[PDB]
RNA sequence: AUGUUUUUUUUUUUUUUUGAUUUGGUGAGAGG
DNA sequence: CCCTGTCTGGCGTCCTCTCACCTATGA
DNA sequence: TCATATTATTACGCCAGACAGGG
């Protein structure tokens, strides 16, 4: 029907067309009878009849002349419709400027006419002239005026002189603005000048000079002429229930704008004076200027009472505009509510629906059946019949409902999972009746909630909802591998307390045919529940190809371990029931049977663990009791202990023998320690209370106990609940922050007195604020997250490169946090993997990693594997179908259509709750050294120091594979040395981080070379030890006569000649910092390892900071080239640092603020991506310095350090392709044979296909520049403004794609939601296959 | 509560809200990103065409359904072209360009 | 065998199809 | 002229339910 | 009833982005 949305500017002639009349009169309506007003803003001719086909006065009552116009009506002859569509204009006296033009910041009138925003607004507000080609004069053409400037020039320059104001002289300003002219010389004015302020200044007005020009938008339609008038039906005019008109605010704006304009066409007739009309015309611009955008000028109007009136900009703006509150979400017939209840009899894929909303909903599928059986005729009789409710609509409506899938929805949906399809069972109630295992996925309890039904009424909606949305198809989670239909808090104490043993019951260690008769023994009243005996089961094994074969054995099991393999399929074997399953191993093993037998065996094995543990589990009888919580013998005691302790601590305040922020130490770490002692007292009593014999003596076993299992099952409860129900519920802490030293020392069981429940209420009023002030934050960023992916849709399936990140495992510096079989998990590798031996095809080069081929890489002990990333996708405008990886809720690959930036987004974002808001190395395991970024010597005792910061410290084990990873800094003490075997838990580092070593490589004597006493260093002969040392003053303590001398060390021979490194012909000499203290003097002859001085010196936001992309305070500062380094300037602003490469060209330098502690010396050689300060590190510097791979690997691993701390389970391809969507955009460098700028800022796709059609020819291509945008600077500036303005501010985003003349080739899956076709993702992907094809 | 058809605002072409006001569910913001994270295409183009806004497809809709005909007619929204005049009324020429 | 053999105003206009059942901002509070 | 406080604008969660209250003037 | 047309409170918290000031 049509393709893309053009937007420009609005020419007077094309207000003229777009208009059917001019609105004279502001006169609204009649408002004491019922007619409006002829010819006011609500007119007959200009728009329409308010009738359909009817004059209004009087003529037309039939269906005959539809056109004529007589002249006792003044009306035009159609629908009531017609109206809405037709809109008029206001002939505006006085000339306005728009206000999204004046001030859109940066103003699109301010930064084209080379004039400040200030001066523009006073001439403007009639407060300033402006000079428009005056002629031989001596006054400028941008100069304004004064009415001083302006008098004395009337009297000088009285002939040839022009000088105007208002918008009026601004227009002719544009108006006579040679566009064309302009650009060479800007263009010539940016290649005869180095200022880099001005260039940046330049290049941005030369490139809304030269886009001015690529489109048809003149500079005179900035200001508003013919002023357009909204459609009466847009701004409609109701009464409320009375007897008056609750009027809309845009009716004052259109009638405070004609009054004015009325006015000042009658000055204009009288001939007012100067002042009079200057205030009319200025009135009537801040009328039309609080029309367009209210309250961007100053305080703005307001009607009733103080409350502002809202404008167009506001119809357009904001979380109640037309985007996000009519286009995006709308309200929608064929839709239900009510509260949800549970039915635990359901199928997995289907819920209860009651009969009253059954019947409501589907009102015309009834309609539908009655008129074809021929019970009734016309459609009334239809509607009297289900009005009534006779007795033969019931039987209509099972034969509407059976196979007609619904989406139940709850209200805040996160994530995908939150809109499921079931079939309706009818319900005698009023209340959704929703299968339990689903609302682990909806997370809906059952305390008030309620959900919304949805009707798919077309064919292809009820074939979506069974086939894509079918909650037996969603089993699961699509933010990773795990099961989201995992039985939840009964079942799985229905499973733990039947799958489980005691050691004498009924039936101890009798002998059993089947598990059929494990169950009768069960039911008939001769054995117990949870009995050891021997079974027979047959467990079938399917080693062959798809082939299953039988094996039956004998397993010593209990009976309820018989019972519940009954129910276990065929593939999977006696081992997966055989142990107690609490919660983990219940999830594990419907993992195990949905990775086997497939879909269909673990849909129905689902229902059937559900209704197995709500039947044992009302067989149970698990209550809880106030015996159940063992209260500790030994818990007295402890508490008197830890009060003897505080005791004495006190008692050494009194005398004063202690610190009091030690005394404070002191006593949190007793609490501390006495409540892990009560932790761990109580907690034995509850694992092990349980002590009953069988034929004898006593034996002990797992308690039984009601609390223990409901902690031990994992159904609800955990170590922290269950101690703070019998032990001491440890130390709250005051909102301070810090903690409170005398301990809540009692439970719940025992009872809280009344100070500890108020400091209990403290430390639980911080945690109610911090969810519901956490919530908005969480959503916020998921709606930032989905409108910055929003396009990307997987559209091929090969990109043909051979690129890829390096999935290693990770470890922070203790035991291997994360293992290499979960991040390598169902992504395809990039080169083939060679086995850890020599140069094998282990896998090969484009295989998907699933289990099997994961287990053989753990069988081989695989270091680490070359894998495709995202962000490495060579697709343009897209994801190929390797480079994703794994569907993550189907086993294979994601299908060619598949919208990932929506998933991925949702799936960062929705774990958003959960987050919160507010000396030496010592290894622990016991394996081989090995070091990497290394430059050692070895010192005169023998121990390895290194001679480099950066060096990584690695303990790789005796199989090949990295075990553990540690940061040694510039001169440490290294027990060790390289490719050493040790021992587990020696100590094999040693440094000193308060005196930064200063250490050597060679020997010999030392000098004190430009080291002065007085001036340079000074004389601070120590106190309490009689050792003097030399302390090195810094550069701002001593005068500037001296301050030029750098203090400095150089190691020279026995006789005086300067020895050399061992490589160069260059001495070694040590320049010293400030802040130093020589630690051995002149004449000491010195070795490797010896120092020559003594240097002494986080949850949700910080995945919002790791999107957003912001800046740390104090980053670590680096250097862009390598090579030699040195100072500078002493103290302006800030002190240099010069780099002259050895190679390179010389000139970078920066000047760094000099309150950071610096890493690097004089002599020190250093490299792109190696830094130079310490602290926190700026991702815009990792993408310039290091390359696209490391700052991917930065933000993976920097937020799930996040997510992990936490524990939530994230597949690593929803923040690859989130990055990829940041760094989407580039910079030029060399424009090259191309039509681009030199420093202009274009999409890389763009500039990519561009270079690839031009280096496939003989011209070679254009060099870029990647740059990193945050989340919402880069869904801001988007090639498609709908998508821009969807999101946030629509009048930046507006303007800026009105004077650009930009269009929006949709191509995306938020324009086709605003313009209402199908997504170019889902289905819809060949629709639009076919019609990219047609064209 | 239940709506299958009744009355709507008068601005907008879209069902009134509440209970009181006998009316549609919201079908909102995070719903549509969840119908775009499957593949549902064209239940997300009844959400928000036939379901909700589009007054000819809407008939067009009711008097299939009740021939025996689920089959949508969708055409434009027309809360998209009360965007259009809003936008329009500016001045602002946004357009609809060609076939 | 036979019937101009008791005439007088005791009076002629339908439904018609063609269209629908009608409620906007502001602020406060609760559920999840 | 390159850092720099300082000022100005622009964000800040979805869905639902109940109730009340709505410009002054004026010969 | 039918045209006439706008004044005497402050008490968010970042976080970019643009601007006059000065070593
Ligand atoms: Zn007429
Ligand atoms: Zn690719």
């Amino acid at each position: 029907e049509f393709d893309a949305i053009k937007i420009a500017l609005a020419s007077p002639d094309m207000i003229r067309s777009w208009s059917f009349g001019e609105v004279k009169k502001p006169e609204t309506i009649n408002y004491r009878t019922f007619k409006p007003e002829r010819d006011g803003l609500f007119c007959a001719r200009i728009f329409g009849p308010v009738k359909d086909y009817e004059c209004l006065c009087g003529k037309y009552k039939r269906l005959k002349h539809r056109g004529v116009i007589c002249e006792k009506c003044g009306v035009e002859v159609t629908q009531t419709k017609v109206r809405r569509e037709r809109m008029g204009h206001i002939e505006l006296a006085s000339p306005t400027a728009h206000i999204w033009f004046l001030k859109s910041l940066p103003s699109r009138i301010g930064l084209l006419l080379d004039m400040p925003l200030r001066d523009i607004e006073r001439v403007l507000y009639f407060e300033s002239y402006v000079v428009i080609e005056g002629g031989m004069t001596n006054l400028e053409r941008q100069q304004i005026l004064t009415e001083e400037q302006y008098l004395d020039a009337l009297e000088e320059f009285g002939d040839e002189f022009d000088a105007k104001m208002g918008a009026e002289a601004i227009q002719a300003l544009l108006k006579s603005m040679d566009l064309e002219q302009e650009c060479e010389q800007l263009r010539e004015e940016l290649n005869e000048t180095n200022s880099e302020t001005k260039r940046k200044k330049l290049t941005k007005r030369i490139k809304l000079l030269e886009a001015f020009v690529q489109s048809g938008n003149k500079p005179e339609w900035m200001i508003l002429t013919v002023l357009p008038v909204l459609p009466p039906d847009l701004r409609p005019l109701v009464p409320l229930d009375g007897g008056r008109f609750a009027t809309s605010d845009l009716n004052d704006l259109y009638r405070r704008v004609i009054n004015r304009n009325n006015r000042l066409k009658r000055l204009l007739d009288l001939a007012a004076p100067d002042i009079i009309v200057r205030n009319e015309k200025r009135m009537l611009q801040e009328a039309v200027d609080a029309l367009l955008d209210n309250g961007r000028r100053g305080r703005a109007i307001t009607g009733s009472n103080k409350r502002p009136l809202k404008s167009l900009a506001d119809m357009i703006k904001g979380k109640q505009g037309r985007f996000r509150q009519n286009l995006l979400g709308k309200r929608v017939d064929y839709s239900g509510r009510s509260v949800i209840t549970v039915g635990p009899y359901l199928r997995l894929h289907q819920c209860g629906l009651p009969k009253k909303m059954a019947l409501e909903l589907f009102k015309p599928f009834i309609y539908g059946k009655l008129e074809l059986r021929g019970l009734a005729t016309t459609i009334k009789a239809a509607k009297k019949m289900v009005e009534r409710e006779e007795a033969v609509v019931w039987d209509i409506l099972d034969e509407v409902i059976r196979e007609h899938p619904v989406l139940l929805n709850r209200a805040p949906t996160l994530h995908r999972l939150g809109i499921q399809a079931f079939e309706p069972v009818l319900i005698e109630g009023k209340a959704i009746q929703l299968h339990p295992l689903v609302c682990a996925a909806y997370n809906a309890d059952f305390d008030g909630d309620q959900m919304a039904v949805h009707v798919p009424l077309t064919l292809e909606a009820q074939l979506e909802a069974r086939a894509l949305m079918m909650s037996t198809n969603n089993i699961l989670s699509p933010a990773n591998g795990e099961p989201i239909i995992v039985p939840s808090q009964d079942v799985v104490l229905g499973l733990y307390y039947m799958t489980r043993d005691c050691v004498n019951a009924k039936g101890e260690g009798m002998v059993l045919t089947g598990p059929k008769e494990a169950e009768r023994l069960y039911r008939s009243g001769l054995a117990s529940l949870h009995a050891r005996v021997k079974v027979r089961i047959t467990e079938y094994e399917k080693d062959a190809n798809g082939e299953l074969v039988a094996k039956t054995s004998l397993k010593d099991t209990t009976v309820g371990r018989a019972i519940l393999w009954m129910i276990v399929p065929k593939g999977l074997p006696y081992s997966i029931v055989n142990q107690a399953l609490g919660k983990k191993a219940i999830s594990k093993m419907l993992n195990t049977c949905y990775r086997i037998l497939g879909l269909k065996p673990t849909v129905i094995f689902a229902d059937q663990i559900m209704y197995t543990g709500f039947a044992y589990a009302a067989r149970s009888g698990a209550s809880v009791g106030i015996d159940d919580m063992v209260i500790p013998e030994k818990k007295h005691e402890i508490i008197s202990e830890a009060e003897a302790e505080v005791a004495e601590i006190q008692e050494q305040f009194q005398s004063g023998l202690v610190t009091a922020g030690e005394r404070y130490n002191k006593v949190i770490d007793i609490w501390a320690a006495a409540n892990d002692r009560v932790s761990k007292a109580m907690m034995d009593n509850l694992q092990t209370e349980t002590v009953i014999n069988r034929d004898g003596q006593e034996e002990k076993q797992v308690s039984f106990n009601s609390i223990y299992m409901m902690a031990d099952s994992g159904a609800r409860g955990s170590a922290a609940q269950i101690r703070q129900l019998a032990g001491m519920r440890g130390l709250m802490a005051k909102p301070d922050g810090s903690i409170i030293e005398t301990p809540i020392t009692a439970n719940f069981r025992e009872g809280l007195n009344v100070l500890q429940y108020f400091i209990s209420t403290h430390g639980a009023r911080k945690g109610l604020a911090d969810t519901a002030l956490k919530t908005a934050n969480s959503g916020y960023l998921t709606r930032r997250l989905v409108d910055v992916a929003q396009d990307l849709v997987v559209t091929e399936d090969d990109c043909g490169t051979h690129e890829g990140i390096m999935m290693t495992p990770v470890i922070e510096g203790g035991d291997v946090k994360e293992p290499l079989r979960d991040r390598v998990l169902g992504r395809v590798t990039a080169e083939d993997v060679l086995k850890p031996g020599t140069a094998d095809i282990l896998v090969p080069r484009n295989t998907l990693l699933h289990e099997q081929w994961c287990d053989l890489l753990e069988e081989n002990s695989v270091d680490a594997v070359k894998v495709r990333s995202v962000v490495s996708c060579d697709t343009d405008f897209g994801v190929c179908a390797h480079c994703y990886g794994r569907d993550l809720a189907r086993g294979h690959i994601i299908n060619k259509g598949e919208a990932i930036g929506v998933i991925a987004a949702q799936s960062i974002g929705e774990p958003g709750t959960q987050l919160t808001m507010r000396s030496s190395i010592q290894v622990k395991n016991k394996g081989s050294i090995k070091l990497s970024n290394v430059k050692s010597v070895v010192n005169s005792s023998g121990k390895l120091v290194i001679t480099s910061r950066n060096t990584e410290l690695k303990l790789i084990d005796e199989f090949g594979r990295t075990k553990e990873s540690y940061k040694v800094p510039y001169g440490a003490v290294l027990a060790k040395g390289d490719g050493e075997q040790v021992a587990g838990g020696e100590t094999v580092a040693n440094w000193d981080p308060h005196t930064m070593p200063v250490i050597t490589e060679v020997s010999g004597f030392v000098r004190f070379t430009d080291m002065i006493d007085g001036q340079t260093i000074t004389r601070q002969t120590d106190e309490l030890t009689g050792l003097s040392s030399l302390v090195v003053l810094d550069s701002a303590e001593r005068t500037a006569g001296g301050k030029d001398l750098r203090p400095a060390l150089k190691i020279v021979d026995a006789q005086g000649n300067d020895v050399l490194i061992p490589g160069t012909d260059m001495p070694a000499q040590y320049f010293l910092p400030g802040k130093a203290i020589v630690q051995l003097e002149d004449g000491v002859q010195i070795s490797s390892g010896d120092t020559l001085a003594r240097i002494p010196q986080g949850g949700l936001p910080r995945v919002a900071d790791l999107f957003e992309a912001r800046r740390p305070k104090e980053p670590a500062i680096l250097a862009e080239i390598s090579g030699i380094v040195s100072f500078g300037k002493e103290t302006k602003g800030k002190r240099r640092l010069v780099i002259t490469p050895v190679d390179g060209s010389d000139p970078y330098e920066e000047m760094i603020p000099k309150w950071r502690q610096l890493n690097v010396f004089e002599g020190e050689r250093v490299e792109r991506g190696d830094v130079i300060s310490d602290g926190p590190e700026a991702p815009h510097d990792i993408l310039r310095l290091r390359g696209v791979h490391a700052v991917t690997r930065y933000i993976v691993n920097e937020v799930q350090d996040v997510y992990r701390l936490q524990g939530v389970k994230i597949n690593d391809k929803h923040i690859e392709v989130i990055v990829r969507q940041m760094l989407r955009k580039a910079t030029i460098v060399n424009a090259g044979s191309s039509d681009f700028l030199e420093g202009e800022q274009v999409e890389y796709s763009r500039v990519k296909i561009a270079n690839r059609e031009l280096e496939a020819n003989g011209k070679v291509g254009a060099t870029y520049s990647r740059d990193l945008l945050g989340i919402t600077k880069a869904s801001l500036a988007t090639e498609s403004f709908i998508s821009a303005a969807s999101f946030q501010e629509t009048t930046r985003v507006l303007t800026e794609a009105a004077v650009a003349g930009k269009r929006d080739e949709l191509r995306g899956l938020k324009e086709n939601v605003i313009v209402g076709r199908l997504i170019p993702a889902g289905t819809g992907y060949a629709y639009h296959q076919d019609r990219m094809r047609r064209r | 509560h239940a709506r299958s058809t009744g009355s709507y605002s008068l601005v907008t072409q879209q069902p009134l809200g509440g209970k009181a006001q006998f009316g549609g569910q919201r079908f909102g913001e995070m719903e549509v990103w969840a119908l775009e994270a499957y593949g549902a295409a064209y239940t997300l183009q009844e959400m928000l065409t036939v379901k909700s806004d589009d007054v000819n497809g809407r008939t067009k809709m009711y008097k299939n359904i009740v021939d025996g005909n689920h089959q949508m007619e969708p055409g434009m929204p027309e809360s998209f072209n009360v965007l259009l005049k809003e936008i329009r009324s500016l001045g602002i020429n946004i357009e609809l360009e060609d076939e």
